[PDB]
DNA sequence: CGCTCAATTGGTCGTAGACAGCTCTAGCACCGCTTAAACGCACGTACGCGCTGTCCCCCGCGTTTTAACCGCCAAGGGGATTACTCCCTAGTCTCCAGGCACGTGTCAGATAT
């Protein structure tokens, strides 16, 4: 059968850490349109034990007087198409991070963070959540960057000017990060509007139309078993739904748990046979034109960006092709990206496919040790006495995060 | 200006004569009737019932049309407003 | 040539919608009504010659669309029958 | 007593014929459609019964009632 | 913000077409009157499945406060109207010509007065 869900953890804290040589340890945290995660760097160890907070970034409230509903314990997000776009719940989440985090004594943010944002972040958004963190917080200094060059800054050979391609996939995006000795390539970066979300609504749309028996008993937390442990991703999706066309692969091949129990008792509490729809829903990302939307996926959109580039700086970039993110935790999941891979680069020619130490968690702990090698670079870091005069749309570019463009935003 | 059309309005419902060529109808009759079946011929009594029935016809798609556009607070007709005409009658 | 139904002329098309009592007329609206024109005789004339195909005469009487019309619901005045 | 049949019945309609959004003074104008059809057929079916004499209103004069309107109905009488 | 002007909607004269009373005809089913068939109104006589209040939990409803939406504000630029420019085909009416029907043909060859 299916399992389900747990929660109520024990992320229960003194005020804060304390370390060696300079005493704020920096916070490091991850936003996340799916779930945040959160925690002290803990610096000077390199095995970081305890990433906290690793929560569904979804809440409520009490409407009768009761409660905020920030935590895990109808509902709503702080994002949009991975980008914040949101105060009045964005607040409380930040609040619920900062109380099982930790504040040093009163109200103030005391010690410095590194925060996620977006592969490229509208202006306005960044401007909102640098007032947010400024005019409410007051952090004393901010570092930015991306979650993907975060898990690849984890997962390098070496702390140096390397360059690849970075797949990335989530809720509501898959995005490939052309990164050139160490710069993000933003004219010729490119995103797919789908990933996480659009899968699990997708099997839930499935499931809905094909067994109109269990209507309200089939719902997102219950996708996720099958999304995320009985799904895999085709070595090449025709070959695939090929080999599910005879009924003696299909049976024994076929996925079967139980829904919760309470005529031989199955057209009540069916064993939801999946086998061509447990590779559908990964393979969203790679044609989506299995939902009605148009655009080229993971394969035209990596062809296409690699066309852009003289044939050389394409052979020593290719050699580091990383999948990190969401979906690329699908089972299979190299084994697709190289034979689709393969097909399209010169005949003779090597390239090498690398997947993240740990696709979820890499991000966060790419952040913290980011942050304990630049703990005082104090040129990099957003300083406070700096948001005291750029207006909160401000960037530095430095390594393994987005490229700032000279530009000023009107607000009163 | 562009709304002296509302004086056609009138003068074509005063009107109550044919308003389609008879030529131009009659061939079209025949030809219809003539890719459908061989030697069928038509007395002048017969194209008349025909076009009658025809112009009727579609000044009820034309009124049935005009409160399509006007519920949906135009004062313009497109081809949807009678494709909903059609769908609403179940034509 | 002018068969494509176009022989059915902007004009006289505009003069029914005038009738019909429409204001502003977009350009498309002549052809779609050409269409259901053709689909209205793909009725009329199709079971007014099963009427005519009742006797397998060659002439088309007033009586034999009237029929057609009859069983189709838009009966007719002046002609009989 | 039109009252009885109910608010969440007049959504139900609607909602077995598909509707998304709705208004609220959907509920009594449809009541309204509902009642001038309702004694259509009531007063073609007793039209029916008083040919046949008795005072019983009976099953198939409002099965009369129906085919002279187009319907066709079944396992009452049919 | 109410005029002058350039155009109809509506008015009077015109002319012959399209009625409606003849002016009968004569074909026919209507009206009269018995004849005759069989079932309509009458009607017991079998016995009932609509309605009358007990017992018990179901559905509709009011209340509440999020948050999508229709009604609305104004502007956006392209496609329908108002009007002129020119090309053709709808209607006139003509002669051609042929199918349906009626009729004389006739005399032959098949049938019977
Ligand atoms: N197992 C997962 N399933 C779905 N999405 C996930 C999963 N793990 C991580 N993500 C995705 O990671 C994506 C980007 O990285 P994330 O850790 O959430 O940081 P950020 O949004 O700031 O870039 C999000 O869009 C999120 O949905």
């Amino acid at each position: 059968p299916f399992r389900d869900a747990r929660a109520a953890p024990d992320p229960v804290l003194e005020a804060g850490p304390v370390a060696h040589g300079p005493l704020p340890v920096p916070l490091v945290l991850d936003n996340g349109s799916f779930q945040v995660r959160a925690g002290w760097a803990c610096p000077g160890q390199d095995p970081g034990p305890e990433p906290r907070l690793q929560f569904r970034a979804v809440c409520a409230r009490g409407r009768g007087g009761a409660r905020g509903a920030s935590g895990p314990q109808m509902l709503r997000s702080p994002f949009d198409r991975n980008v914040p776009v949101n105060l009045e719940l964005q607040e409380l989440l930040l609040d619920y991070s900062f109380q099982h985090l930790g504040v040093s004594s009163q109200g103030c943010v005391d010690h410095p963070i590194v925060l996620t944002e977006a592969v490229c972040n509208p202006l306005y958004s960044r401007q909102m959540m640098s007032e947010l963190l400024f005019e409410c917080y007051g952090i004393p200094k901010v570092a930015y960057g991306i979650d993907s060059l975060f898990s690849f800054y984890h997962n390098k050979p070496k702390n140096s000017m390397c360059s690849g391609l970075i797949i990335s996939s989530g809720y509501q995006c898959t995005h490939v990060l052309p990164i050139l000795e160490g710069r993000l390539d933003a004219k010729n970066c490119k995103r797919i509007n789908l990933g996480g979300s659009q899968a699990a609504g997708y099997l839930q749309r499935l499931l809905q139309l094909k067994y109109p028996g269990h209507l309200a008993a089939i719902t997102l937390s219950r996708m996720e078993e099958i999304l995320h442990e009985h799904s895999y991703i085709a070595e090449d999706y025709v070959e695939e739904l090929h080999k599910w066309r005879c009924p003696d692969y299909y049976e024994n091949n076929v996925h079967k748990m139980q829904l919760p129990f309470s005529v031989f008792n199955l057209a009540a509490y069916h064993q939801l046979f999946v086998g061509t729809e447990r590779i559908r829903a990964p393979e969203i990302i790679f044609q989506p034109s299995l939902i009605g939307e148009e655009q080229a996926g993971i394969a035209e959109t990596l062809q296409y960006i690699l066309d852009r580039y003289p044939k050389d700086i394409q052979e020593m970039l290719v050699q580091n092709v990383f999948l990190t993110g969401g979906n690329t935790m699908y089972p299979g999941m190299k084994a697709r990206m190289e034979k689709e891979l393969l097909e399209m680069r010169p005949f003779r020619s090597s390239f090498q496919v690398q997947l993240a130490s740990n696709p979820v968690l890499d991000a966060w702990y790419g952040a913290r040790d980011w942050a304990l090698n630049h703990l005082d670079d104090n040129e990099v870091w957003i300083t406070r006495k700096e948001y005291e005069e750029k207006g909160g749309e401000y960037l530095k570019e430095h390594c393994a995060s987005n490229i700032y463009v000279p530009i000023r935003l009107p607000k009163q | 200006p562009g709304t002296v059309a509302l004086r056609e309005i009138r003068r074509y419902q005063k009107s109550t004569e044919l308003l389609i060529r008879k030529l131009p109808f009659q061939r079209l009759v025949r030809e219809i009737a003539q890719d459908f079946k061989t030697d069928l011929r038509f007395q002048s009594s017969a194209v008349m019932a025909l076009q009658e029935a025809c112009e009727a016809y579609l000044v009820g798609l034309f009124e049935d049309t005009n409160l399509c556009a006007i519920h949906a607070k135009r004062v313009t007709i497109m081809p949807k407003d009678i494709q909903l005409a059609r769908r609403i009658r179940g034509e | 040539l002018r068969d494509n139904i176009q022989g059915i002329t902007k004009p006289a098309i505009r003069r029914l919608a005038r009738r019909g009592g429409v204001k502003r007329i977009s350009g498309l609206i002549y052809e779609e009504t050409r269409g259901v024109l053709k689909v209205f005789l793909e009725n009329v004339i199709r079971d007014a010659v099963t009427y005519t195909e009742h006797a397998k005469r060659k002439t088309v009487t007033a009586m034999d669309v009237v029929y057609a019309l009859k069983r189709q619901g838009r009966t007719l005045y002046g002609f009989g029958g």
